[PDB]
RNA sequence: GCUCGCCGGAAGACCAAGGGUUCCUGUCCAACGUUAAUCGGGGCAGGGUGAGUCGACCCCUAAGGCGAGGCCGAAAGGCGUAGUCGAUGGGAAACAGGUUAAUAUUCCUGUACUUGGUGUUACUGCGAAGGGGGGACGGAGAAGGCUAUGUUGGCCGGGCGACGGUUGUCCCGGUUUAAGCGUGUAGGCUGGUUUUCCAGGCAAAUCCGGAAAAUCAAGGCUGAGGCGUGAUGACGAGGCACUACGGUGCUGAAGCAACAAAUGCCCUGCUUCCAGGAAAAGCCUCUAAGCAUCAGGUAACAUCAAAUCGUACCCCAAACCGACACAGGUGGUCAGGUAGAGAAUACCAAGGCGCUUGAGAGAACUCGGGUGAAGGAACUAGGCAAAAUGGUGCCGUAACUUCGGGAGAAGGCACGCUGAUAUGUAGGUGAGGUCCCUCGCGGAUGGAGCUGAAAUCAGUCGAAGAUACCAGCUGGCUGCAACUGUUUAUUAAAAACACAGCACUGUGCAAACACGAAAGUGGACGUAUACGGUGUGACGCCUGCCCGGUGCCGGAAGGUUAAUU
RNA sequence: AGGACCGAACCGACUAAUGUUGAAAAAUUAGCGGAUGACUUGUGGCUGGGGGUGAAAGGCCAAUCAAACCGGGAGAUAGCU
């Protein structure tokens, strides 16, 4: 049937992309942990 | 005016393949590698300055790597720039 | 006028319906609209404040004129006009400098007549003046509160207000609600009824009708589990509760007004 | 390669979203593919996406977001003005043919169109962050005029038949052509034209709105299709020669008419209803400051520019969402024939497929079906399941009723084919011809040709004529809920929820109430015929007694009573 | 005209059988309800956890709901196995 994984590249990047996370203090101590972890890709943008 | 160091860079290769010996044979089209950024203007403009022929159209696609494993490791080659340049029908380069 | 539609189908049973064969047909005057969204008793916050409101049907603000301040120059009724807006219905005026303003029609306004505004208006439907010039016994409606601010009582199909004492520099009105209240002598008042006074007599027949309106249903609160309403939960129809509001406070007799800052007004609440 | 079967409102074709090289060619078969594999959406290498007009970008805005100052908040922050973003909406312009293994409205051929910048020529009041118009708007319904498209005929090319017949009222195939440009038709809307004046449009305005005269009575706007041109071109059945069995080269007939006809177009139209149906820019126009024989505006001509990004391929799926090459899900567009009311259904076209394990055998039992003597609910918790009914036209149809219904009540009759009425009728369409003149996309007459029900009478075949597919079982008594709806995504669709209606109650506007430390916001650009809460739940007849208990409302003489002193 | 009627697309989910280490973590098959509306659907937006939203079933809030998920307090505590 119809899953919950509906995949829409504005969606995705509106809600979770690289200026939604720096727009907000919250977002960028989200970019700062995932910096410290050494994550590859910081965000959905890429 | 497209200055000599410009358009000293923006040329990069020929391509070689039958649809552009075909195209050559066919409609005295050159089909070029060019700088990723070079536009149609500044292909046009070097193309004349470095190869004294005429021009009237050139067409550009930009190419997509392809993705490919070697050895068991993802790899990707580079976008290129691809452009299709028409001489004006006594040039023949 | 106020017709019972035939009971062709179990939702046309009971439908009556108030149609007034007056009403401009056409399209309204284009000068005088806005665009209004709807709401979906949702404010700023995002958040319901207000519920049982939403969806319904598109509408488009006519700007009515409430403060009828262009004193002196006479104006025509070009047409009456549906408002979406209210219950009651606007009247198309025209000035004789050539400016077209939307007005609130009075009882018995027809297209043609002439009402004019200012200290020196004639006392006839239509006509706004200051409540110092309107005679004491008469019955008004758009009612100003502040001088300028523009009329705020009796606005509704059918409301009005009259004017039962004149005592210095203020006038003594009985509101429709039954409440006596005092008002500046400054402040304007239209006279006459509000029109289209047969708006109540009106039954929407379905409930689709009431959701045409933007109205959303109404769920009972003994119909819920407590977590929910005070009245919630039960095996069966179970109330044994003082009935209340969904946050608590006693909602069958409990007074709730409290403005000392206007209490001074109020010469006699409305019982 | 030849047969056979399946889909054909899809299991065909094209997009959007999403994916990203899966596209095409060569090569390989270890792993992957539920088997083999020489094959593959697998491995490896190479190739492939061409735009002034398509889309994005761009100009403009909706919901909403962010938000200089600002207001508010222990901090973080919240709200919001000016602004600035934000499509799922508004805004300039291209078609037909040909070509690759893979792209094409992008390449080539032919024929076009749009916008902007310049430079000459002629004339000239240009100018906005402002005014006005426009853009610019619902649901339903009905009809007329058309086209896409199809059928038949004519025409052209081919054929004369494996088995009785087939030179004919015979068989097969083809009969195509765009944007643009010119014309302005069916239809729709609208009275024009000129003067004078003006408390309006923040100022101004010659523009818009208003007022008063004069005069003319037909002018304007919009508009499918047709016709002409584009087009002596292209395409074209087929024929001739070939590599080399993929396909190449050359040539090329006819290319008309009638009828039927959309859910497409005229049509954002018309009629009607109430629930009363975006915004802004582009665009047109008016002026202000300002410039003033300069700039700028208009027209003609020439010239230049139109960048950048996407373009392969899948796309109801083996490529997207489901862990799978998964009987699931997934928005839009196209819409052939015969029968039919139909986009149902059956068989077919174009097109695409036979679902990535097979070969045998023909036990019990399980699954999905067919038929069944006599009986016919005896089964069972219960007619669960199955069987049955099933179309069109006509006749006929009860209690009850809120007068609409009940009702398709129930029940019954006819139904194929052939001939005649009538070598094809009623109806529809409508040529030639003649006439008329406003002379043409015109009007009158006229009926050729084409198409074409329904009915009656007579005959005739079968067991059966709504022959398949498709397609109500019916009636009686009764509980509950008035009714259409909604609900426990995934064991509960109900008598539960909602509901229109009723009642009580709060609320006088800076409303009550709700979100919020607050500012603010919703209620509402609403104003007691309004809004919130609570109960009941169409409609009919009604709704009795109790204020002691608890609650609420009102009162404030007295008793008790906080901080404070 | 109509929350009118019969009936496809479309939306739903009343019955039965199958399946129940499934073709499928809710389907298939034959029937069934609505089908101009309180309809359905694409795209975008808003509401956030004692909070939302709820024609109300304690339903739904990413296969999770009488208090989501992720990280932390944290090696909570466990007279119990
Ligand atoms: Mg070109
Ligand atoms: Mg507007
Ligand atoms: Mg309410
Ligand atoms: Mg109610
Ligand atoms: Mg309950
Ligand atoms: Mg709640
Ligand atoms: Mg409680
Ligand atoms: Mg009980
Ligand atoms: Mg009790
Ligand atoms: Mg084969
Ligand atoms: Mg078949
Ligand atoms: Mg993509
Ligand atoms: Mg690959
Ligand atoms: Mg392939
Ligand atoms: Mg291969
Ligand atoms: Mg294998
Ligand atoms: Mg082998
Ligand atoms: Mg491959
Ligand atoms: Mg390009
Ligand atoms: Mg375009
Ligand atoms: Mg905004
Ligand atoms: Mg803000
Ligand atoms: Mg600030
Ligand atoms: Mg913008
Ligand atoms: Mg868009
Ligand atoms: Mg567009
Ligand atoms: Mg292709
Ligand atoms: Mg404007
Ligand atoms: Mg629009
Ligand atoms: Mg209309
Ligand atoms: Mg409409
Ligand atoms: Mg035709
Ligand atoms: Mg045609
Ligand atoms: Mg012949
Ligand atoms: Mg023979
Ligand atoms: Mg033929
Ligand atoms: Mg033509
Ligand atoms: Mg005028
Ligand atoms: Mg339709
Ligand atoms: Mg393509
Ligand atoms: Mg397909
Ligand atoms: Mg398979
Ligand atoms: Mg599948
Ligand atoms: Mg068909
Ligand atoms: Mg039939
Ligand atoms: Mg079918
Ligand atoms: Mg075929
Ligand atoms: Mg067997
Ligand atoms: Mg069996
Ligand atoms: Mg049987
Ligand atoms: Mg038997
Ligand atoms: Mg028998
Ligand atoms: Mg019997
Ligand atoms: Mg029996
Ligand atoms: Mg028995
Ligand atoms: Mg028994
Ligand atoms: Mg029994
Ligand atoms: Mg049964
Ligand atoms: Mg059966
Ligand atoms: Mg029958
Ligand atoms: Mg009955
Ligand atoms: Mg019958
Ligand atoms: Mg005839
Ligand atoms: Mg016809
Ligand atoms: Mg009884
Ligand atoms: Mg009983
Ligand atoms: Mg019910
Ligand atoms: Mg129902
Ligand atoms: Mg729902
Ligand atoms: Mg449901
Ligand atoms: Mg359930
Ligand atoms: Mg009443
Ligand atoms: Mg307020
Ligand atoms: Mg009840
Ligand atoms: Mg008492
Ligand atoms: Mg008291
Ligand atoms: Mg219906
Ligand atoms: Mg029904
Ligand atoms: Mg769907
Ligand atoms: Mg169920
Ligand atoms: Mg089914
Ligand atoms: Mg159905
Ligand atoms: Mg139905
Ligand atoms: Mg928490
Ligand atoms: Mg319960
Ligand atoms: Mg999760
Ligand atoms: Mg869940
Ligand atoms: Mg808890
Ligand atoms: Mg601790
Ligand atoms: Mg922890
Ligand atoms: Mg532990
Ligand atoms: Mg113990």
């Amino acid at each position: 049937m119809k899953r919950t994984f509906q995949p829409s590249v504005l969606k995705r990047n509106r809600s979770h992309g690289f200026r939604a996370r720096m727009a907000t203090k919250n977002g960028r101590q989200v970019l700062a942990r995932r910096r410290a972890k050494g994550r590859a890709r910081l965000t959905v943008s890429k | 005016m497209i200055r000599e160091e410009r358009l000293l860079k923006v040329l990069r290769a020929p391509h070689v393949s039958e649809k552009a010996s075909t195209a050559m044979e066919k409609s005295n089209t050159i089909v070029l590698k060019v700088a990723k950024d070079a536009t149609k203007a500044e292909i046009k403009a070097a193309v004349q300055k470095l190869f004294e022929v005429e021009v009237e159209v050139v067409n550009t696609l930009v190419v997509k790597g392809k993705v490919k494993r070697h050895g068991q490791r993802i790899g990707r080659r580079s976008d290129w720039k691809k452009a299709y340049v028409t001489l004006k029908e006594g040039q023949n380069l | 006028a106020v017709v019972k539609c035939k009971p062709t189908s179990p939702g046309r049973r009971h439908v009556v319906k108030v149609v007034n064969p007056e009403l401009h047909k056409g399209k309204p005057f284009a000068p005088l609209l806005e665009k209004n969204s709807k709401s979906g008793g949702r404010n700023n916050n995002g958040r319901i404040t207000t519920r049982h409101i939403g969806g319904g049907h598109k509408q488009a603000y006519r700007i009515v004129d409430f403060k009828r301040n262009k004193d002196g120059i006479p104006a025509v009724v070009e047409r009456l006009e549906y408002d979406p807006n209210r219950s009651a219905n606007i009247a198309l005026v025209l000035y004789k400098d050539g400016e077209r303003r939307y007005i609130l029609a009075p009882k018995g306004l027809k297209a043609g007549d002439q009402i004019q505004s200012g200290v020196d208006a004639a006392i006839k439907p239509g006509n706004t003046l200051p409540m110092r010039n309107i005679p004491v016994g008469s019955t008004v409606h758009n009612v100003e509160m502040k001088p300028g601010k523009g009329g705020q009582l009796a606005r509704s199909a059918g409301t009005y207000v009259q004017i039962v004492a004149r005592d210095g520099a203020y006038v003594t009105l009985r509101l429709r609600s039954g409440e006596m209240r005092k008002v500046e002598a400054d402040c304007r008042a239209t006279l006459g009824e509000v029109g289209n006074a047969e708006h109540m007599l009106r039954v929407l027949g379905k409930a689709g009708a009431a959701r045409w309106r933007g109205v959303r249903p109404t769920v009972r609160g003994t119909a819920m589990n407590p977590v929910d309403h005070p009245h919630g939960g039960g095996e069966g129809r179970n109330f044994g509760k003082h009935p209340v509001t969904p946050w608590g406070v006693q909602t069958k007799g409990k007074k709730t007004r409290s403005n000392k800052r206007t209490d001074k007004f109020i010469v006699r609440r409305r019982s």
